[PDB]
RNA sequence: CGGAAGGGCACCACCAGGAGUGGAGCCUGCGGCGCGCUACACUGACGGAGCCAGCGAGACCUUGGCCGAGAGGUCUUGGGAAACUCCGUCGUGCUGGGGAUAGAGCAUUGUAAUUAUUGCUCUUCAACGAGGAAUUCCUAGUAAGCGCAAGUCAUCAGCUUGCGUUGAUUACGUCCCUGCCCUUUGUACACACCGC
């Protein structure tokens, strides 16, 4: 009702296509070993879009 | 046909294949006298070769393929008429 | 890092390739003796040198 | 299905 | 505006030209994704050709259409008469056990011939060899013109 | 020593001919101010398909390069570049525009960079040209990405396309313009300053290329 | 007849609506002169033009 | 074209090959002209290869 | 007019292709 | 022949055989602070009130 | 050694006669100079309102002289653009007829162009020689 | 009479009279320079014959120049054909054939459109 | 009132049904106009 | 008509359904084809030799095709016609290419470099141009007009000078090294030019 | 950061653009009725 | 009836690109499907300045003069399109790109204008922020863009048909896939090849 913008956007595929490049791309895994989240995104690298 | 051959192939008719006839025909010149006398000039050509004889029959392409001498005063005025004239062909 | 280049010497068509993938003999423009069947995409004529990373792998079939 | 001359490379 | 109602064909050796009114087009792009045509040098199959006129139009589609087919050539071309409107449709077809089982594919579509001309398109001045006369008495109930 | 005399008359021209017109007679350079030696391929396997050795003031020739396989090499390349920046919808067939700014490019890049633009030109489209690509194996299903070589045509063709969308798209909802960021791109290109979205596309291209090599 | 080109005429002031060039559409036409003709299609922008 | 695409180890292999079915000169006589052929357009192709190449064995392999 | 336009034959050679405001009509 | 004057939001580039106003840079936002020429005549920089 | 218009470039001749015509002043400039959009088919009015005027008579003399005769409706037609309709495609549109009368008449009362037979307004010799003159002046600018 | 010669050019829809003669050095695009041609930038591709073979025969020789039809780049190809053209016609008619002959090879191994006319026939497949 | 040309027809189930018998009639009967090659 | 030379017998009588009369030919360097260009028709008909029928008959030349060659290496044909043109051909590798050249006047002799690449045409103003094929551009031309000796006639009405007669060349034929031209037209002379230096080497009456 | 409201599902261009919609409607229904009773 | 081989062809295949549609508005052909038009701005908007064509010749089209910002009207006279190029202004803000709506005012046509017949002026300044699923089409004066002219027996008038201007990227190879087609008696004539 702002008029401002379209917020939710039908957009194309794929995701990659809509993905940043510097990038590291998970799936929760119910039988994938166990991990920590904050040791995990403390040992991502710096310009990295989890 | 036949009779076309048996009857129809003339003195007029091979005299008209003649090619001062082709000439005033195509309107090379405006009179079959003219015409004979630019083929003693020479001023005309046909085909690879220029022509300097009357007495010719001229086969089918080569009067589709006749026209004046290249460099020719004849050709220049009538590219001077025309207003038409194009030197770099000397023409 | 080592890059070396090799010139076409012939092309060779008739195989079965994919569409676009092309099948080429190149000599090492270094050691005119050395001659390897690799693969280039692009359109190409023979006799001209071409960019290589690595040198002992040959592109092979790709259906 | 393979193409002639790999089949002769391979044997 | 997108809608096909006219068709020229001309005969390149100085030949004559056949000018149509397409209008009923019904097309394969427009029905389904039928696949593809078989593209066999196809059957002819000429319908109500009656007049010198329709005898110099069977003429002209008879050698736009490539020489000599195959017998077992198994697409049909119809050539489909009634009313002076010509219709065409593409048809394949095969013979079952007992009789014969077509399928109606590609175009479909009524044209009309309205003009016939000696010289080519490209003329506009040759004369012409068939004129429609769409401003007369008989109009709507003359065939053949 | 020895020396030849062949002007023998002071010229004079009753049309006003100016004194950059006089000097372009001795030498033709590129806009009448870049000249075509100096400017030399860095590498091999590029040669004779990037042309510069034949002088030119504007990329406008009207010559066909549209029918043979390799007229496209034989081409001059300022020619191909001007073609390949006039390419939008709003900007199919625009020359003009094409050769003003790539004029407004070269003079922004010489004063930036004071060396050569058309140099800098040469050097970006070597350094960017690709060197590994991957096609698509369908496998059967299985379509994966194998890698091969490259015809230093399509390297050109692709270099070139390259540097053009990636300065359209810069200064494409941006207040600055074609021509200083294409400057921009070339100079980073010529630097392989890895800023260029061109030097990032080659390297990731090359990168997934040794990857699944 | 309100505007004319070679072999055809824009006609106005004959129907009240579009509607009724519709009803009587596609028809065989004559006038004064003794010459014939069609009327074909109406014009949108006015009514019965 | 099949003859073509092989590269040169492929083509020393085959070498190798000839020289065996030249001991086996009995199976030799069975295909000699095919043998003959192959091999020629094998070698007037590669010809420069492995004139450039230098090995005693493939010598006396050729004797 | 058209149809002699179309074959105007350009070689064609004849030989003739070699040939106040009271105040100023008084003058002339 | 030529010298930039630092103003309001603006930067004027006065001649000196003319002594009149030859450009006018106004694409700021607020007053410029600076203005400095470069070694070859060409580039200017003017630093502003934004930072 | 002689020289005209036809010999000088167009630009630059139109500003520097403008700014001519302005340091002269007496040129009687009208009224709604800074109120006329020029045209119909123009959106805004000329941004420089101050030159606009002096530039539009150097340009009509400028278009009478490499022409020999001219009508205010020729005048229009010539200085007409293509109006933007918006949503409908666009189509051609003329200028102001009494902005080109206004400037004739100016003209006219300094002397530079003057009646013409057939109809029009044509160069005066004066008028021609102020030209030429300013043509010699704008050519060797070059000090 | 004055050793003059008259030349087209002609393009897309483009003709250019040119009538050649020796003269002062000037040249009259339409009564204007060839320093006042219409799109500014193709002052350097309407300038190429000129600066190609030298200004000296130019400063002999005054050309002028009338054009109609065509679009611009139409009217400028057309130009510097016309020019070309003319200029050859003058140095092989009035000119000795040997110098003709040198600038048609110099202007060959340019551009050969200068020249001879770039008729853009259609092909079919 | 009256109407000055012929009517375009639109086509019909029925229509279409007696072309495609006239059509399984001359094919079953396998006679349809062909362009023949010319003999000699 | 295609014959033998060691058991001397003809192989085949090509001929066109109309037998139109071939004036120009060139065969395959394998020897697979063979075309044969005419005056009437102008369109190249194309046979292949052991099937004895035509392949084609190219058309796009207008007017007459003075002559035919192949370049025998990357065997292509250049067919020179008197539209005062050449057209190129490649007609191998689902091709079917054309590339045509215009030149200033009717060209009436052709022939091509031993090595394959360039190109001579005689005109009838009296120059043999040279032609690169590939990017089919002018290599450089010869004029041939003035060092040309032509005889007066008896019945003549004008001078041997000013006389039309032989003022080109009708054949022409290349050195195998391509550096040296024989030329020998209508006149009383056959000249004898060199390529790189554009000049001509020898004139024998 | 501000949230937004989605709207889903003036008042005199509204009923405006109603009326025009049944007047373009219903008009090409008659009209293309009309057409086909003419034919 | 089937299988196998070999060969050929295909912007309905492969491959490289391009351009749209489908997203907003408007028009128009179909019962919610389709064809076009205008926008989404900086290669852009606006203001001056410059100006380059072709197709078209059965109270009508007009050179010129008059005033009116304009729309316009008036008296006389005969039977040179846009895109483009330069300068300047604007500047990244649904902003000045976008003009949808509404009001007000002035003129022309028509009996009568009212439901603005029609044009013009000012004010009001919506959606559209580059278009998902997808879609199509294509290899040079091509796509595309620009504007101009004529409706000349079918059909067309916010439409058809001609005409000009400018003008490209990427292929121009392949049957690898998708198909589709041909052959599997050299028959024919040298030499060679092949040889159920």
């Amino acid at each position: 009702v702002n008029s401002e913008e379209k917020l939710l956007k039908v957009i194309k595929n794929p995701i990659t296509d809509h993905l940043p490049t510097k990038c590291r791309k998970v799936t929760l895994s119910f039988d994938a070993p166990v991990i920590r989240v904050q040791d995990y995104i403390e040992k991502l690298d710096d310009d990295e879009s989890i | 046909k036949i009779s076309d051959l048996e009857n129809k192939v003339t003195v007029s008719a091979i005299c008209r294949r003649r090619l001062p006839v082709i000439m005033h025909r195509l309107k090379m010149a405006e009179t079959i006298q003219d015409a004979v006398k630019f083929i003693e000039q020479g001023h005309v050509r046909v085909g690879p070769n220029l022509i300097n004889d009357p007495a010719y029959l001229v086969t089918r392409n080569m009067e589709d393929y006749v026209t004046w001498v290249d460099n020719s005063k004849i050709k220049k005025t009538l590219l001077r008429y025309r207003n038409q004239i194009d030197d770099f062909d000397f023409s | 890092t080592p890059v070396t280049l090799a010139k076409v010497i012939k092309v060779l068509g008739r195989t079965g390739s994919r569409g676009g993938v092309t099948q080429v003999r190149v000599e090492f423009l270094e050691d005119t003796s050395r001659t390897i069947v690799r693969n280039v995409k692009g359109p190409v004529r023979e006799n001209d040198i071409l960019v290589l990373m690595e040198s002992e792998r040959e592109a092979r079939r790709l259906r | 299905s393979l193409k002639a001359g790999e089949r002769l490379m391979e044997a | 505006r997108g809608v096909p109602t006219s068709l020229t064909i001309s005969h390149f050796p100085h030949g004559p030209t056949a000018q149509f009114s397409l209008h009923n087009v019904v097309m394969r792009h427009d029905i389904i994704n039928a696949g593809n045509q078989s593209e066999v040098n196809p059957h002819l199959i000429f319908d109500n050709f009656t007049t010198a006129l329709g005898k110099r139009v069977v003429c002209i589609l008879k050698h736009l259409f490539n020489a000599g087919p195959k017998k077992d050539s198994e697409r049909v071309i119809t050539f489909a008469n009634r009313g002076d409107f010509i219709s065409v449709r593409q048809h394949v077809y095969v013979r079952t056990r007992e009789g014969v089982e077509i399928a109606e594919v590609g175009p479909r579509f009524e044209m009309r011939l309205f003009e016939l001309r000696l010289g080519t398109l490209e003329n506009k001045d040759a004369d012409v060899e068939w004129q429609l006369r769409r401003f007369i008495r008989t109009a709507n109930k003359k065939d053949y013109l | 020593d020895f020396e030849v005399v062949e002007e023998f008359t002071p010229v004079v021209l009753a049309t006003p001919i100016p004194e950059e017109v006089q000097q372009a007679q001795t030498e033709i350079k590129l806009f009448n101010k870049w000249s075509f030696e100096e400017v030399e391929v860095k590498d091999a396997s590029l040669v004779d398909y990037v042309q510069v050795r034949q002088p030119i003031f504007v990329a406008h020739t009207a010559g066909r390069y549209a029918n043979k396989r390799f007229r496209k090499a034989q081409c001059p390349i300022i020619e191909r570049l001007t073609n390949s920046l006039m390419m939008n919808g709003r900007n199919n067939g625009k020359k003009l525009k094409a050769v003003r700014i790539i004029k407004h490019t070269l003079d922004i890049i010489n004063v930036l960079t004071d060396q050569n633009p058309i140099q800098v030109v040469v050097d970006a489209i070597t350094n960017t040209g690709p060197r590994e690509d991957t096609t698509r194996v369908g496998g059967g299903g299985a379509a994966r990405r194998q890698a091969v070589d490259v015809s230093p045509l399509r390297r050109v063709n692709q270099a070139i396309a390259l540097l053009t969308i990636g300065a359209r798209e810069a200064a494409f909802r941006n207040i600055k313009t074609i021509a200083e960021t294409l400057a921009e791109e070339l100079i980073n290109a010529a630097k392989g300053s890895s800023t260029s979205y061109a030097i990032k596309k080659k390297d990731e291209l090359e990168r997934v290329a040794k990857s699944n090599r | 007849p309100y505007k004319i080109f070679k072999n055809t005429a824009f006609i106005k002031d004959m129907f009240s609506s579009a509607m009724e060039v519709a009803r009587f559409e596609g028809a065989q036409i004559k006038t004064v002169s003794g010459i014939r003709g069609e009327i074909k299609r109406a014009l949108s922008k006015p009514e019965g033009h | 074209d099949a003859l073509m695409v092989m590269p040169f180890s492929y083509v020393l292999k085959f070498l190798k090959f000839i020289d065996t079915v030249m001991q086996n000169k009995t199976l030799l006589h069975s295909h000699l002209p095919l043998i003959c052929k192959n091999l020629f357009f094998i070698i007037k192709f590669n010809h420069k290869e492995l004139v450039s190449q230098k090995n005693e064995e493939l010598k006396l392999q050729i004797n | 007019l058209r149809e002699k336009a179309k074959e105007r034959n350009p070689d064609e050679y004849y030989h003739a292709m070699h040939s106040s405001m009271d105040q100023v009509k008084l003058l002339k | 022949h030529d010298f930039a004057v630092t103003s309001s939001t603006r930067v004027q580039i006065f001649s000196s055989r003319t002594r009149q106003v030859i450009k006018t840079f106004s694409r700021f936002k607020d007053v410029v602070y600076s203005a400095s020429f470069r070694s070859d005549g060409k580039l200017l920089c003017a630093g502003d009130a934004t930072g | 050694p002689g020289v005209s218009v036809r010999d000088v470039a167009a630009q630059d001749f139109i500003n520097a006669y403008a700014s001519f015509l302005q340091r002269q002043g007496k040129l009687e400039v009208p009224g709604y100079v800074d109120i006329v959009k020029t045209s119909s088919g123009n959106e805004m009015p000329p941004q420089d309102a101050e030159g606009w005027f002096y530039k539009r008579a150097a340009s009509v003399a400028r278009h009478i002289y490499m022409r020999k005769q001219v009508g205010v409706g020729k005048l229009n037609k010539l200085y007409g653009g293509a109006k933007s309709r918006g949503v409908r495609p666009y189509k051609h549109i003329d200028a102001s007829g009494s902005i080109n009368r206004k400037v004739l008449q100016a003209l006219e009362k300094i002397g530079i162009v003057e009646i013409s037979p057939k109809g029009g307004r044509r160069i005066s010799e004066n008028g021609q020689r102020d030209l030429d003159r300013i043509a010699a002046q704008t050519l060797e600018e070059d000090e | 009479a004055v050793p003059s010669v008259q030349t087209f050019g002609k393009k897309k829809s483009a003709t250019a009279v040119a009538h050649v003669k020796a003269g002062k050095g000037l040249i009259k695009v339409n009564g204007s320079p060839i320093t006042l041609v219409e799109p500014e930038i193709l002052r350097f591709k309407v300038y190429e014959p000129l600066l190609l073979v030298g200004l000296d025969k130019f400063s002999n020789i005054d050309i002028r120049v009338r054009v109609t039809g065509g679009g611009h780049v139409s009217q400028v190809y057309a130009i510097r054909q016309a020019i070309a053209k003319g200029l050859v016609a003058y140095h092989q008619k009035y000119v000795d054939e040997q110098s003709k002959n040198e600038l048609k090879k110099a202007f060959t191994s340019y551009d050969r459109t200068l020249l001879i006319a770039d008729s853009r026939r259609p092909e079919p497949k | 009132f009256d109407r000055t040309a012929k009517p375009v027809p639109v086509i019909t189930s029925e229509v279409t049904e007696s072309l495609e018998d006239m059509i399984r009639r001359r094919i079953q009967d396998s006679n349809f106009d062909d362009l023949q090659r010319r003999t000699l | 008509r295609a014959w033998d030379l060691i058991r001397y017998r003809n192989f085949r009588t090509f001929t066109g359904t109309e037998r139109i009369q071939f004036n120009c030919l060139a065969v395959d360097p394998s020897g697979e084809v063979v075309c044969a260009g005419s005056l009437d028709n102008f369109d190249i008909h194309v046979w292949s030799v052991q099937t004895g029928q035509l392949l084609d008959a190219l058309s796009g030349h207008e007017g007459p095709v003075s002559c035919l060659s192949f370049s025998q290496e990357n065997s292509v044909l250049a067919s020179a016609s008197w539209d005062k043109t050449i057209r190129i051909w490649s007609i191998f590798g689902r091709s079917q290419q054309v590339e045509p050249i215009e030149v200033y006047s009717d060209v009436l002799a052709l022939s091509m470099r031993p090595d394959g690449k360039e190109v001579a045409v005689s005109t009838l103003k009296g120059q043999i141009s040279i032609f690169n094929i590939e990017d089919a551009k002018q290599v450089g031309n010869i004029d041939c007009r003035k060092d040309i000796i032509s005889g007066r006639f008896n019945q003549d009405r004008f001078t041997a000078k000013n006389s039309e007669r032989s003022k080109f060349f009708t054949t022409i034929h290349y050195s195998f090294d391509g550096m040296a031209i024989v030329a020998g037209g209508n006149n009383n002379s056959i000249c004898l030019y060199d390529v790189p230096n554009e000049v001509l080497l020898k004139r024998f009456i | 950061i501000p949230t937004h409201a989605p709207k889903y599902e003036d008042r005199t261009r509204s009923e405006i653009n109603k009326m025009k919609a049944q007047l373009k409607k219903e008009r090409k229904f008659t009209m293309k009725e009309i057409r086909k009773d003419a034919k």
